[PDB]
């Protein structure tokens, strides 16, 4: 206090000269550590004084002499000292001229606070493991996720206003740096937030970041995936189509688009187009495309209105299914779907053989057992189907369709009392499962 | 047979703090062809009554190896069925047995508009719990308790040595590729079957693997990540694919 600035300048020059002299030569180590500590203290005093005087341009020696200190601390392994120093750095009053460096340290903290400790390895800063902001309305950090999200949110909010708006008049370096910083901070945010199973705010954040992306595949793909995972459909389909337009190289994107089209949205032509695009372009992907095309053909055949086209679409679906099975004989789903499609044409022995092979590949599928029981029902063997349904119920004692099949089979085979008991048990189960 | 002498001398709080006890346990647990598996598992479960963490953390790190061994041998063969007892008991004690009440994991969402400790110009969200107590294992709720136990194991990552991380990465590499030609490409030999994994289990698997990336293990973690992304792409699972894609573009 009350010290002329030239004394500060000359002592800073002396500190720089001592730092240069110490490294250029091949206990005193404690003296060096204390010199670094007093350099940090005088740096804190300098920043407090400058923020005071501005409150009412070349930082060349302080930055290195302060950062390489904790760099060497991390190299040796003094993690506690470094994190405490960071905690006391973040407690300083904000300065508008230093905001950029703030970004750095904030991001650096977000890099270390998620990969260097556990819950039981956390301690309050007031105990060992001038003006300072305080009060009771301040948000005291509780868990790592809390403060990590807070730091990421403030960093994103402060970095949105510092964007270059893709000026691109003749130069590109500044925009590239800004885009890289935005990409890394948003990747950190999405990896931090996606672990908890919270997706909609991730979609909102990617929508906010959508301003930068003009011809970037990564941001469009991330936004599309987040939107589709959130639950929305139409926007997901549109962004999937745009991504397909951007780079026609992969087959996962059209496959996901076809799956969404075939889902609850209940569209068929777009699924056909996506399947045809997939099949136009290893060997697994074309098999999956054939399977999707066959499923689409079957769904179209189900909702027909006249005679001939039903048989035409059934034959097309059967051909697609058999082609898919031929291209890959080591997948139970294709065999099961082939058996299910073949059972429609009433050709019983062939469908029975195919479903037997599918069970041979894997016999834990509830749908496979249900189809086996349903097929045995057509051959007039009620006790065998009853036992199959009983075993399936034993494996899955909380399903619904199997219960309906059991009720129908009991009504057709045993009597009404068993059906009444099963119905009352089903009512009890439904009452227990809900409120 | 040092474990036999340890059991004999066992049947006060300073029992733990052996240099090669973990090596002996891994040696006797790496194969199912042992004769003292049942008493040693009884001792494993008995290591959990005490409330001190120095025993719980000392016994927790062995779960992935026995989980893989049990889930692979059974899905083929004699099955002991007593490991499921230990799994169910630890699930029950981690879901109810804290003070008599269940666990409801929750936190808050910070808001920028409200002045904060670091800056000036929140509803509780539950991600785990309550989970009803489970006493039998079936083919419908097994993956739920597996994911919950994996999440419990993913809470003290600093304490376990590098051997546990290497074993976890080795199991993760081949757990999700066992039933596809890719494992033939990677030249893996063993049971040629497949396991119907769930999305949440893979998400917790990604969370576990991401920590070991910068702790010495580099190539193994990268191969495990490649296997995870390939399996997710083939199975059409959105969230693990998104997490893996985010992780991929954040490597120097």
């Amino acid at each position: 206090t009350a010290v002329p600035p030239y004394r500060l300048r000359v002592i800073a020059e002396a500190y720089a000269t001592k730092g240069l002299c110490l490294e250029k030569l091949p206990d005193r180590e404690q003296d060096v550590i204390t010199c670094y500590e007093k350099a940090g203290d005088i740096a804190l005093l300098y920043l407090q004084e400058i923020e005071r005087v501005i409150l009412s341009e070349l930082g060349f020696f302080l930055e290195t002499g302060l950062q390489r200190a904790h760099v060497l601390y991390f190299k040796n392994g003094n993690l506690t000292r470094g994190v405490g120093r960071f905690r006391e750095l973040l407690r300083a009053v904000e300065t508008r001229t230093t905001q950029n460096l703030r970004m750095t340290i904030a991001r650096q903290l977000a890099e270390i606070l998620l990969r260097g400790m556990c819950e039981q390895s956390y301690w309050n800063p007031l105990e060992d493991p001038a003006r300072v902001y305080s009060g009771e309305n301040i948000f005291c950090p509780q868990e790592n996720t809390e403060e990590a999200l807070l730091l990421l949110l403030i960093s994103e909010s402060m970095a949105n206003r510092d964007a270059v708006l893709s000026r691109i008049p003749e130069h590109k370096s500044d925009r590239l740096i800004s885009l890289q910083s935005a990409s890394v901070v948003y990747d950190l945010l999405t990896i931090a937030l996606g672990r908890r199973g919270q997706y909609e705010m991730l979609s909102e954040c990617l929508e906010r970041a959508m301003k930068f992306a003009f011809e970037e595949f990564h941001l469009w793909y991330q936004f599309a995936l987040s939107l589709m995972a959130a639950g929305k459909s139409a926007r997901a389909v549109k962004v999937l189509k745009e991504c397909i337009r951007l780079k026609p190289d992969d087959a996962t994107i059209p496959l996901l688009a076809a799956k969404l089209c075939m889902g609850s949205l209940h569209w068929l032509e777009e699924a056909e187009k996506f399947a045809k695009t997939v099949v136009d372009v290893t060997s697994e992907f074309k098999a999956k495309g054939y399977l999707a095309l066959g499923l689409t053909y079957s769904l179209q055949a189900t909702d027909a209105s006249l005679r001939g086209m039903q048989e035409v679409l059934q034959r097309k679906a059967l051909l697609a299914f058999q082609r898919a099975h031929s291209l890959s004989p080591t997948d139970h789903q294709a065999a099961f779907y082939l058996a299910l499609q073949l059972a429609i044409s009433r050709q019983i022995p062939e469908a029975l053989g195919y479903v037997r092979q599918a069970l041979q590949l894997q016999g834990d599928d509830a749908n496979s057992l249900h189809l086996l029981a349903l097929l045995l029902s057509a051959q007039k063997h009620y006790h065998d189907a009853l036992n199959i349904i009983d075993m399936a119920l034993s494996e899955y004692p909380e399903n619904f369709i199997l219960l309906f099949s059991k009720v129908k089979l009991q009504s057709l085979c045993r009597g009404p009392d068993e059906a009444l008991l099963t119905c009352k048990h089903m009512l009890q189960i439904w009452k227990s499962c809900y409120n | 047979g040092v474990v036999e002498e340890w059991l004999s001398e066992f049947k006060l709080p300073n029992y733990a703090t052996k240099s090669s006890l973990v090596s002996s346990l891994y040696k006797v647990i790496q194969e199912p062809q042992s004769e003292l598996l049942e008493p040693v598992c009884h001792q494993l479960f008995e290591f959990y009554r005490s409330g001190e963490e120095q025993l719980l953390q000392f016994t927790l790190q062995f779960l992935p190896e026995l989980i893989w061994c049990y889930l692979a041998v059974s899905a083929s063969v004699h099955s002991s069925g007593c490991i499921e007892a230990l799994l169910l008991g630890v699930y029950n004690l981690e879901i109810v047995d804290k003070q008599g009440h269940t666990k409801v994991l929750s936190f808050t969402i910070p808001s920028l508009s409200k002045p904060s400790v670091y800056h000036e110009p929140l509803s509780k969200v539950v991600y785990s719990g309550p989970h009803p107590q489970r006493e039998m294992l079936t083919a419908q709720n097994r993956f739920e308790v597996l994911t919950f136990l994996l999440l419990c194991y993913n809470a003290a990552l600093t304490y376990m040595p590098s051997v546990s991380l290497q074993s976890l990465c080795q199991i993760c590499s081949r757990i999700c590729v066992c039933g596809y030609p890719r494992q033939h490409v990677r030249k893996y030999k063993g049971i040629s079957s497949r396991i119907p994994v769930s999305s949440g289990f893979m998400v917790q698997m990604l969370t576990g693997i991401y920590f070991a990336f910068y702790n010495g293990e580099w190539d193994l973690a990268q191969k495990a990540l490649d296997d995870i992304i390939y399996r997710a792409q083939l199975e059409l699972y959105p969230e693990p694919l998104l997490v893996a894609n985010a992780i991929k573009a954040s490597l120097p």
